[PDB]
C-alpha cells in the first residue's frame, strides 16, 4: 500500500548511493544500447556504457529513483538532484 | 581387476572395549567370535553391565547370546550347562581371596537368578525368537539345546558333549569385566591393527564362493522334487545350472557387490577396483591396498 | 605429521558447514533507506546501519589523546587563563587584539566545560584501552596537511580562537547521517556520531 | 547461624531501591541502612525472632497516571492461599495501583490464578527469595532501561514508522521486565554503553 | 581462601572410604579394629537422656572415615560435619564423633524408632537392609557447607585488571579471581565476595534467566570475540554486532543450527 512522499519534505540522504549508480549506468546502457535519444554531445564513443558514464559526469541523464520505505511511501530522485 | 583388502573386527578377544554415557550400559565385552572352520563366520555375543539409576538397584550384570533376544542375567547360563550350585559358579569368574570387591558385584548378579532356579525354568526363558512360534515348554528346551551349540560360543567346539568347556570362558570373560569398574586396569585399545587382520584375497573369495554355493544345492533340491513328480526317470546332467556362478562371478567381482545382480543391494563396497597402470610404481602400491 | 594432515581434512569441509549456517539466517537482513537494518517481515534488528551508522570498509582504527592523560596534564594541554600565563600571545601573531573584551576569554572555558564532560564520560564508559576504530582517520588529515601548507613554528597563526570553536560547531553539524528534522529525530544522530565527535574537539580544540 | 535473618536484610537492597528506577518516593535514608541500622528499626526478642511487620508501603511523584504500590513480605515459607487471597482485601482497603509479595520457597498453582483474575485493572507482582535479592540492575552487562509514557510510545511508532509487533520484544519472564514491573504493550528505551561509536539508544516492547 | 572454599559443593566428599555397616546388639556394642570405643563410653558415661522418651534402640550402626585429607585444604571441624546432619532427619540419627585429637577421626549414626507407628504403603519383611542404602543416597547427597549445588571444584588466576586513579593515569589492578567450573549461579551471587555486580558466566542460557535480555546480548558478544580473537584475528565489531541483535532480538535466545 503506496502513499507518495512530498518533492518538497524528502528526508532520504541527498548523495547518489554506491547502488544507485550501478543500477542507473545499467539502466542506461541499455537503452542506448538499444538506439536511444543520446542527452551530451557524442565524445566519440562505441561502447554504450562508456557513453551512460559520460553522461553521469555531467549529470544530464533522465531516470529517476524511486526509494520504497518499509512504510511502503516512497520518494523520486532527479539524476541532476543527486551526490 | 584387483581384489582389495580389508580390516573388520580381529574375533577370538577377549576385548574389554566400553563407552558412555548417553547412557545405558556402563562396560561391554564384546567377542564376535566364530568359526574359522574355513568359512563361516556369523555369530556375535557382548554382555552388558548397567550402574546408573541411583534408585535400581546395586549395579546388575546381564548378557545376550546372540541372536536371541533381549537380555538374560549371568547366572542363568552356567545354571544351563551344568553348574547351577551357587559358590561354584563364582569359582568359574574370580578366585577367593578374594577380594570380595571384585566378587560382591556379584550379589545384585545373582539376585538375578533366584528364581531361575535349576535346568527346567533355565531353558525355559529362552521362548523369544523370533517370528510367532513355539507350543510350547519341549519345544523351547530343544532350541535352548541347539543354541548352547552353535550360538554360546560357536568356536571351541561344536560337538555335542563339551559344555563344561564354556563354562570358564564366560567366568574369563566377566573376570576382565570386573578389572575395570574397580578399576584395576584399563580398557583395552581397538587402535590395533595389531589386533585387527587383513582379509586378502583368500579369506574373501571364501565367503563368496560358500554364499554361492549354498544356493546351488538348493536350486537343485527343487529340481529334484518337480522330477521324482511326474518326472522321475532317476538324474543326469539334465539340471545342475551352467549360468550360477560363471555369470555368477562376472558381475560379483566386476562391481563392488557381493551378489548381483541379486537382491543383495548394501551389501559393502568393493574392493574389486580396476588395476590402475598409470605409473608401474603405482600398478605396485595398488596390489597392496586394504 | 598425519594429525595436522586429518585437522586440514576437516577444515576443508566443516568450515564450509558453519558458513552456511549464518548465510542462512541473515539473509533476511539488509539495510533500509531509513537508516536503519530491518528483518524480511520488516521486524527491526539495528536502528542504526551498525550501531555505528558507517560502512565497515572505509574504517580506521584511531587514538583519543585525550584519554589515557593525567589530569595534570590535560590542562597543559588544553586549558587556558589569564593567571600569570599569555603564553598565546607569542603566537596569536599577527594580531592580538590584544584580547579585545570579554567574549574570548569567556569562549576558552566553555570550550573546556565540554572537552571537560568529556574526559570523564568516557570513561565512566570504556574500560582503559585507547585504540578504537573510527570513521576517517583525522590524526592524518592533518598531516598531511602540514605538507600541503607547511609553515613552521616561525610563521605563527594567522587565525583566531573565535574560528576554530565556530569551524568545528559548523563541521560537526555537517556530519549528518540520520535525516532529519523532523525533531527528536536529531537525537538518534546528535549521539549516533557521539564518539565520533569527541575526537574533533580533542584534536582541535584551541 | 542466624544466617537467615541477615539474607533478608538484603530485601531491602532489592525493594526500597526497587523504585526510581520506577518513579514513586522513597527516602534517601531508607537506602543507606547498614547491617544493624536495619535491626535497629526492627525490635525482635533477640538475637532471632524477626518477622513483625516487615512490609510497608510508597508514594510516587508523577503526580497524575495513579496510583501506588505496596511492599509486603510473608514472612512464612511455603504460599499459599492461606495467605494469598486473604492478603488481598488489606490491597483493597488502603487502595493501591499494585503491590508484591515475596516468597520461600514455591508457590502453589491453586494461589496463582484465583488472584489475577478477578483482579480487574490492578496486578499481582511477582518475585520471591533466595532469588532476586539482589538487584541485577547494578551489573556491568546490565544497561539502565527507562520506561516509556503511551505519548512517547507513540512517537517511535511515528519517527520509525512501525508497528508495535515490528519492534525489539522482551519476554515477560525477565528480571527486568518483572523489576521495572512491564506489562504487555508498554515499550522501554535502554541506553546501551556501547561503543559505538557513541551510546546507542535501542527501544523494546514485550511478550 | 574464605571464598575459595565458600562455594564449593563440598557434602560428603571427605569421607570418600567410607562407609561401613556393623551389627551391635545393646546401645554399649562394639570391638574394632582400630583403637576409639573409648569415645563412645564417655558419651555413654555422661548418661544426660540415655533412656529418653523412647530407650535402647537403633542395631544398625554406620561408620565414616573422615579423611585428613581434605579436613586441611577445607575449614571443618568434626562437630560441624555431624552437627547439620540431623537438621535434615529429624533425630532418626545419633551422630557421636571424637576431638582432633584422634588418628582416624570416626563418627557413628545409629537408628531408633520402635515402637514406632510402622506403615505404611509397602511392607518389609526380610530384611533390614534396602530402606537403608537408599537412606545413604541421601546423607551423601545432603548437603551443609557453601556448596552452591551444582558448583564443583573451583579456580584462583590473578586476572590483570585496569583501573582508575584520582591522578588521571590508569593501572593494572592484579586482582585474583576465580575460574568456576559448571553451574549455576543465581545462587552464586548471594555469596559474601561476591561479587554481584561483576560476576560472570558461560551459559547464555541462565544469564537470560538472572540478568537481563540487554545483559545476554554483551554476553554473546564477549563470548564470540573470546572465540576469534586468540589469537591475531580479523575482528569487526560491526558485523559482530549484527549477529548478537539478530539473536536477541525476538525476546528468546533462537539458535541457528544448521
Amino acid at each position: 500500500s503506496g502513499k507518495a512522499v512530498a518533492k518538497e519534505d524528502r528526508t532520504t540522504t541527498p548523495y547518489m548511493t554506491k547502488y544507485e549508480r550501478a543500477r542507473i549506468l545499467g539502466t542506461r546502457a541499455l537503452q542506448i544500447s538499444m538506439n536511444a535519444p543520446v542527452l551530451v554531445d557524442l565524445e566519440g564513443e562505441t561502447d554504450p556504457l562508456q557513453i551512460a558514464m559520460k553522461e553521469l559526469a555531467q549529470k544530464k541523464i533522465p531516470l529517476l529513483v524511486r526509494r520504497y520505505l518499509p512504510d511502503g511511501s516512497y520518494e523520486d530522485w532527479s539524476v541532476a538532484e543527486l551526490i | 581387476k584387483v581384489i582389495i583388502a580389508q580390516e573388520r573386527s580381529a574375533a577370538n578377544i577377549v576385548q574389554v572395549f566400553k563407552k558412555a554415557a548417553p547412557s545405558p550400559i556402563a562396560y561391554v565385552a564384546e567377542i564376535r567370535s566364530a568359526l574359522e572352520r574355513g568359512s563361516r563366520l556369523i555369530s556375535s555375543m557382548q554382555i552388558k553391565l548397567m550402574a546408573r539409576n541411583t534408585e535400581n538397584s546395586g549395579q546388575t550384570i546381564r548378557a545376550t547370546l546372540p541372536y536371541i533376544r533381549s537380555d538374560i542375567p549371568i547366572v542363568i547360563v552356567f545354571r544351563a550347562l551344568g553348574v547351577v550350585p551357587d559358590r561354584d559358579i563364582l569359582e568359574h569368574i574370580c578366585y577367593d581371596p578374594n577380594d570380595f570387591q571384585m566378587l560382591e558385584m556379584m550379589k545384585p548378579c545373582i539376585e538375578e537368578a533366584f528364581v531361575i532356579q535349576d535346568k527346567d525354568i533355565a531353558l525355559d526363558y529362552i521362548g523369544k525368537r523370533g517370528s510367532t512360534t513355539g507350543v510350547t515348554r519341549e519345544k523351547r528346551l530343544r532350541y535352548a539345546h541347539d543354541i548352547l551349540q552353535k550360538e554360546l560360543l560357536p568356536h571351541i567346539t561344536t560337538m555335542e558333549g563339551f559344555e563344561t568347556r564354556k563354562a570358564f570362558f564366560l567366568g574369563y570373560m566377566i573376570h576382565r569385566m570386573l578389572l575395570c569398574a574397580l578399576e584395576r586396569r584399563e580398557p583395552d585399545d581397538r587402535d590395533h591393527f595389531g589386533k585387527k587382520r587383513l582379509d586378502l584375497a583368500g579369506p574373501l573369495l571364501a565367503s563368496l564362493f560358500r554364499m554361492l554355493f549354498r544356493k546351488m544345492t538348493r536350486d537343485v533340491y527343487k529340481y529334484m522334487q518337480k522330477c521324482v513328480e511326474t518326472n522321475r526317470e532317476f538324474n543326469l546332467t539334465l539340471a545342475v545350472k551352467s549360468n550360477i556362478i560363471t555369470n555368477g562371478l562376472r558381475y560379483s567381482l566386476a562391481t563392488g557387490n557381493w551378489g548381483d545382480q541379486k537382491r543383495s543391494m548394501v551389501n559393502r563396497v568393493g574392493v574389486s577396483q580396476v588395476l590402475n597402470r598409470y605409473t608401474f610404481a603405482s600398478t605396485l602400491s595398488h596390489l597392496r591396498r586394504t | 605429521g598425519r594429525e595436522g594432515l586429518i585437522d586440514t581434512a576437516v577444515k576443508t569441509a566443516e568450515t564450509g558447514y558453519i558458513q552456511r549456517r549464518l548465510v542462512k539466517a541473515m539473509e533476511d537482513v539488509m539495510v533500509r533507506y531509513d537508516g536503519t537494518v530491518r528483518n524480511a517481515m520488516g521486524d527491526i534488528i539495528q536502528f542504526a546501519y551498525g550501531e555505528d551508522g558507517l560502512d565497515a570498509t572505509l574504517v580506521e582504527y584511531q587514538v583519543f589523546d585525550s584519554l589515557r592523560l593525567s589530569t595534570k596534564q590535560f590542562e597543559k594541554k588544553y586549558r587556558i587563563d589569564l593567571m600569570e600565563d599569555r603564553s598565546l600571545s607569542l603566537y596569536m601573531e599577527n594580531s592580538i587584539e590584544n584580547d579585545s573584551s570579554v567574549q574570548d576569554l569567556l569562549d576558552e572555558e566553555y570550550t573546556q566545560l565540554v572537552a571537560d564532560r568529556e574526559l570523564l564520560c568516557k570513561f565512566i564508559f570504556p574500560k582503559g584501552d585507547a585504540r578504537w576504530p573510527l570513521p576517517v582517520n583525522v590524526q592524518r588529515i592533518i598531516q598531511n596537511a602540514l605538507q600541503i601548507f607547511h609553515l613552521e613554528a616561525k610563521k605563527p597563526t594567522d587565525l583566531l580562537p573565535s574560528d576554530i570553536i565556530n569551524g568545528l560547531n559548523e563541521l560537526i553539524a555537517k556530519l549528518t547521517i540520520f535525516r532529519g528534522s523532523d525533531r527528536i529525530t536529531r537525537d538518534v544522530q546528535n549521539n549516533a556520531t557521539l564518539l565520533f565527535q569527541i575526537l574533533l574537539r580533542s584534536k582541535f580544540a584551541v | 547461624e542466624e544466617k537467615n535473618i541477615v539474607r533478608v536484610f538484603r530485601a531491602w537492597k532489592t525493594a526500597h531501591q526497587l523504585v526510581h528506577d520506577r518513579g514513586y518516593g522513597v527516602s534517601q535514608a531508607e537506602l543507606d541502612l547498614t547491617l544493624d541500622q536495619f535491626k535497629a528499626m526492627h525490635c525482635g526478642m533477640g538475637r532471632n525472632l524477626d518477622r513483625t511487620t516487615l512490609s510497608f508501603y510508597a508514594k510516587p511523584s508523577n503526580d497524575s497516571n495513579k496510583g501506588t504500590i505496596y511492599i509486603e513480605f510473608a514472612k512464612e515459607p511455603s504460599v499459599g492461599i492461606k495467605e494469598m487471597r486473604t492478603f488481598v482485601h488489606t490491597l483493597g482497603d488502603h487502595n493501591h495501583k499494585t503491590g508484591i509479595l515475596i516468597y520461600a520457597n514455591s508457590m502453589t498453582p491453586s494461589a496463582a490464578k484465583i488472584i489475577a483474575t478477578v483482579t480487574g485493572q490492578f496486578t499481582i507482582e511477582t518475585f520471591q527469595e533466595s532469588d532476586l535479592i539482589v538487584n541485577i540492575t547494578h551489573h556491568e552487562l546490565v544497561p539502565k532501561h527507562i520506561l516509556l509514557s503511551p505519548d512517547e510510545k507513540k512517537e517511535l511508532l511515528d519517527r520509525y514508522k512501525l508497528r508495535e509487533t515490528q519492534l525489539p520484544r522482551i519476554q515477560l519472564a525477565d528480571p527486568v521486565a518483572r523489576y521495572l514491573g512491564l506489562k504487555r504493550g508498554e515499550v522501554v528505551k535502554i541506553v546501551r554503553r556501547s561503543e559505538t561509536s557513541g551510546r546507542y539508544n535501542s527501544y523494546r516492547i514485550c511478550a | 581462601k574464605n571464598v575459595q572454599t565458600q562455594i564449593e559443593h563440598t557434602t560428603l566428599s571427605t569421607v570418600t572410604s567410607a562407609t561401613e555397616i556393623h551389627y551391635d546388639p545393646d546401645p554399649q556394642d562394639t570391638v574394632i579394629e582400630e583403637d576409639k570405643d573409648f569415645v563412645e563410653a564417655f558419651f555413654a558415661i555422661p548418661d544426660e537422656e540415655v533412656e529418653e522418651n523412647l530407650y535402647k534402640q537403633s542395631p544398625w550402626l554406620l561408620r565414616l572415615e573422615l579423611d585428613r585429607a581434605k579436613m586441611l585444604d577445607k575449614k571443618l571441624s568434626m562437630s560441624d560435619v555431624a552437627g547439620k546432619i540431623a537438621e535434615s532427619f529429624e533425630r532418626d540419627l545419633f551422630t557421636i564423633w571424637s576431638e582432633d585429637n584422634a588418628d582416624k577421626l570416626i563418627i557413628r549414626c545409629r537408628i531408633i524408632r520402635d515402637d514406632d507407628r510402622k506403615a505404611e504403603d509397602d511392607d518389609n519383611m526380610i530384611e533390614e537392609d534396602v530402606f537403608l542404602k537408599t537412606i545413604e543416597g541421601h546423607m551423601l547427597e545432603s548437603i551443609s557447607l557453601r556448596g552452591v549445588p551444582n558448583i564443583t571444584r573451583v579456580y584462583m588466576m590473578e586476572h590483570k585488571i585496569v583501573r582508575q586513579i584520582e591522578d588521571g593515569t590508569f593501572e593494572r589492578a592484579d586482582e585474583w579471581v576465580l575460574e568456576t567450573d559448571g553451574i549455576n549461579l543465581t545462587e552464586a551471587m548471594t555469596v559474601e565476595g561476591v561479587d554481584a555486580t561483576r560476576t560472570y558466566s558461560n551459559s547464555f542460557v541462565e544469564i537470560l534467566q538472572i540478568l537481563g535480555i540487554e545483559a545476554t546480548r554483551s554476553a554473546l558478544l564477549k563470548e564470540l570475540r573470546n572465540v576469534i580473537e586468540f589469537d591475531g584475528s580479523y575482528v569487526n565489531y560491526r558485523h559482530l554486532a549484527l549477529l548478537c541483535d539478530v539473536m536477541t532480538s525476538r525476546g528468546h535466545l533462537m539458535a541457528i543450527t544448521r
